[PDB]
RNA sequence: CGGGCGCAGAUCUUGGUGGUAGUAGCAAAUAUUCAAACGAGAGCUUUGAAGGCCGAAGUGGAGAAGGGUUCCAUGUGAAC
């Protein structure tokens, strides 16, 4: 339904913002049962909360000039 | 603020307790005469200095 | 600190560690007491009724 | 039959001609939905997203000019609603759009 | 003593089933309700404890779903689902009595423990 | 409860009401004037091509300010619009004066809607923000909503 | 027999209601878009993707004064 607690709380355990936490799509109904940290930390050792990568900001063209 | 004396404390300790609703028995006691508490303050609305 | 240590070793005949006093907001003062390790803490609750 | 599938190339240049920067692509999308009503003469459209990504492919204000589409219209066969069919319109990278007719696609 | 007469009949019931009717593995029976005896005052489902007014007995309502936050309601919890699944129990079975009440205090709350009070 | 105009003949007649019901009475007035004497099947066709925006609704009286349409020639008239909100709380009504129907054993495709009338109903206070410091009133305006059907 | 005894006015007092009027207006700081879930109900909630802004004298992260429960979880959608 509204997940914004599961946002909240897998953005300081996966210590990052609410811009790089991945929850599925298809799992939302599973993620709506995580109300703890711990089962947080769960749901992130089963690959439905991952921490999405930093966008790239390459220094190729700052380096080559 | 965060530091509070003991007495603002304890003030606001009391105002905290008194913006309780009316409990529900009451209404059924006294006939839905007393409905609502006429006293209910809001934090944006109504300051206690 | 000292007299909430002192009480709770008389009425329920427990050592106490340490206590954090802490006032909530509504006025009513709210202690910590923190058991010796000699003593359980769940076996005390169950015999005080808090359980 | 009903249930038909064809590729069709709309040319979003002028279906979105005059339109201020801001509403280009927002635009092109409601051209689509309207080119698939008028096509595909069936109500609810439903636009894949990877057309969405097309059509915001270079921005808000540079939308393609011509972008080849197929329909595909199909029943709901669940909740059955006012409309018995929908269009699903997605999206067919092509590398160049000269010559490019209306052709029907088979399942 | 109710205590000791309830904790005859359990293990009577359990020594029952014991290896009657066991070819089967994946057969549904069991314990369907502990033994209860009242007196004059009481109504009915009084299952005394080892100490010994509050419900000994509860049951699982599968139909809801909750997270404990608790570490020992979990492990009470987890004990429920491995022997008895949505069958009503008493919590003189677990020989822990003074943590299995601390981890029933959570379950009954988020409608995971129905009880049927006296 | 204490209808005006009551019915002729009330062994064929179902009756609906609605109290306080937050529409705009202006709103609702001049579409509560262009369902009568429809039948509901009928009515019920027009009140859903209002949401639609297939025909509109003439603003015969408070027409000050509304902008003309080329649907309103339908209703030998200059102005009118669709008032989506008055649509549907007509819309309502219309569903429940079909169930009073059927719970009483009248002909369903028979009826007719013989009165209809919107009354003010007390208007709820809210307040705006205006310059220099001063506060003028922003009032709710609704409705009271009644009306009687009849078979033909 | 005794009066606080007769109203159209006093930019009269208090309360209520009209015309104006479904009118003025909801126009400061670049932006939304596709699908799905929940739901009686979705441009506006949530999730994912796309495209953008604040661009480290920030639309970021923490305090002082001030506020005083506004903090947190669940539930409701009458009023706001
Ligand atoms: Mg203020
Ligand atoms: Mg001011
Ligand atoms: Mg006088
Ligand atoms: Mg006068
Ligand atoms: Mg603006
Ligand atoms: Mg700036
Ligand atoms: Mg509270
Ligand atoms: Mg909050
Ligand atoms: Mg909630």
């Amino acid at each position: 339904s509204m997940l914004r607690l599961q946002k909240r709380l897998a953005s300081s355990v996966l210590r990052c913002g609410k811009k790089k936490v991945w929850l599925d799509p298809n799992e939302t109904n599973e993620i709506a049962n995580a109300n703890s940290r711990q089962q947080i930390r769960k749901l992130v050792k089963d690959g439905l909360i991952i921490k999405k990568p930093v966008t790239v900001h390459s220094r190729a063209r700052c380096r080559k000039n | 603020a965060s530091h509070k004396t003991f007495r603002i404390k304890r003030f606001l300790a009391k105002k905290q307790k008194q913006n309780r609703p009316i409990p529900q028995w009451i209404r059924m006691k006294t006939g839905n005469k007393i409905r609502y508490n006429s006293k209910r303050r809001h934090w944006r609305r109504t300051k206690l200095g | 600190k000292h007299q909430i240590k002192h009480a709770v070793k008389k009425l329920y005949d427990i050592d106490v560690a340490k206590v954090n006093t802490l006032i909530r907001p509504d006025g009513e003062k709210k202690a910590y007491v923190r058991l010796a390790p000699d003593y359980d803490a769940l076996d005390v609750a169950n015999k005080i009724g808090i359980i | 039959n009903e249930v038909v599938t064809r590729e069709y190339t709309i040319n979003i240049h002028k279906r979105i001609h005059g339109i201020s920067f801001k509403r280009r692509a927002p635009r092109a999308l409601k051209e689509i939905r309207k080119f698939a009503v008028k096509e595909m003469g069936t109500p609810d459209v439903r636009i894949d997203t990877r057309l969405n990504k097309a059509v915001w492919a270079k921005g808000v204000r540079n939308v393609p000019y011509r972008m080849r589409v197929r329909l595909s219209r199909k029943r709901n066969e669940d909740e059955d609603s006012p409309n018995k069919l929908y269009t699903l319109v997605t999206y067919v990278p092509v590398t160049t759009y000269k010559g490019l007719q209306t052709v029907n696609v088979d399942e | 003593s109710v205590l000791s007469l309830c904790q005859k009949g359990d293990a009577f019931i359990m020594a029952e089933t014991g290896k009657i009717f066991k070819r089967e593995k994946d057969m549904k029976k069991g314990i369907a309700f502990p033994t209860c005896v009242s007196v004059n005052n009481c109504v009915c489902h009084f299952s005394p404890l080892k100490s010994d007014q509050r419900t000994t007995i509860y049951k699982r309502d599968p139909s809801k779903q909750y997270g404990l936050k608790m570490k020992t309601s979990r492990m009470f919890f987890s004990e429920v689902e491995r022997r008895f699944d949505a069958m009503p129990f008493t919590l003189r079975a677990f020989e822990d009595e003074g943590k299995a009440r601390l981890g029933v205090v959570e379950c009954a709350k988020h409608e995971l423990l129905q009880p049927f009070s006296v | 409860v204490r209808y005006s105009l009551d019915p002729e003949n009330p062994t064929k007649s179902c009756k609906s009401r609605g109290s306080n019901l937050r529409v705009h009475f202006k709103n609702t007035r001049e579409t509560a004037q262009a369902i009568k004497g429809m039948h509901i099947r009928k009515a019920n066709k027009y009140l859903k091509d209002v949401i639609v925006k297939h025909q509109c609704v003439p603003f015969r009286r408070y027409n000050g300010g509304v902008g003309r349409c080329a649907q309103a020639k339908q209703h030998d008239w200059t102005q009118g619009r669709w008032p989506k909100k008055s649509a549907e709380f007509l819309l309502h009504m219309l569903k429940n004066a079909e169930s009073n129907a059927e719970l009483k054993g009248l002909d369903v495709d028979s009826l007719v809607i013989e009165h209809i009338q919107v009354n003010k109903a007390p208007k709820m206070r809210r307040r705006t923000y205006r310059a220099h410091g001063r506060i003028n009133p922003y009032m709710s305006s609704p409705c009271h909503i009644e009306m009687i059907l009849t078979e033909k």
